[PDB]
DNA sequence: GCTTGACAAAAGTGTTAAATTGTGCTATACTGGGAGCCGTCACGGATGCG
């Protein structure tokens, strides 16, 4: 039971962190790219040593640059309203 | 009372990146074959880079040099 | 001043093709987490362990 069950563990848990993840709601098409798009330019750090040029990334996954380049910009992350700019207690963002 | 020089705040964060990155080569050891498995697929570095841009960038240690004059600095 | 008339130039609908998105599925075997924890310092007052 365990190999069968061990597969929809896993898919119920991935598509959940997909869907409920970030504040900013990406549908699971667009998350599986921007992993996509992660696992590549984690694979090419190693092999190419510097940080590699948005457009190896595209052309390695078929795109178009200024797709990597909206991808990215989707990966945005919001910030929290609630920071401690001023290096104590006393003013937030 | 002893003092922690620059060199023990960043082999710190370096300890804890490295701590990291080991509970991820432990994570990933044991989902591949044991045959054609090589550093590389089961080291990621990110770990220990972001530890260390984390603490320049953030750690109130790092302070940003005051340069109004020679002795300042 | 006040109309009529002949025409481009935009405001609106119809229908398709396309892009986006919401669900489902994948069969070796796999079966209890991990971050802990750092000099006030005094003051009352409630809690709970024996």
């Amino acid at each position: 039971f365990s190999t069968y069950a061990t597969w929809w563990i896993r898919q119920a848990i991935t598509r959940a962190m997909a869907d409920q993840a970030r504040t900013i709601r990406i549908p699971v098409h667009m998350v599986e790219v921007i992993n996509k798009l992660g696992r590549i330019q984690r694979e090419l750090l190693q092999d190419l040593g510097r940080e590699p040029t948005p457009e190896e990334l595209a052309k390695e996954m078929d795109i178009t640059p200024e797709k990597v380049l909206e991808i990215q910009q989707y990966a945005r992350e919001p910030i929290s309203l609630d920071q401690t700019i001023g290096d104590e207690g006393d003013s937030q963002l | 009372r002893r003092l922690r020089t620059v060199g023990e705040l960043i082999q710190n964060q370096i300890r804890v990146g490295l701590s990291r990155m080991e509970r991820v080569v432990r994570e990933r050891m044991t989902t591949q074959d044991v045959e054609a498995i090589t550093p590389q697929t089961l080291i990621n570095i990110r770990p220990v880079v972001a530890a260390i841009k984390e603490f320049f960038g953030t750690s109130q240690l790092s302070q940003f040099m005051d340069q109004n004059n020679p002795l300042s600095g």
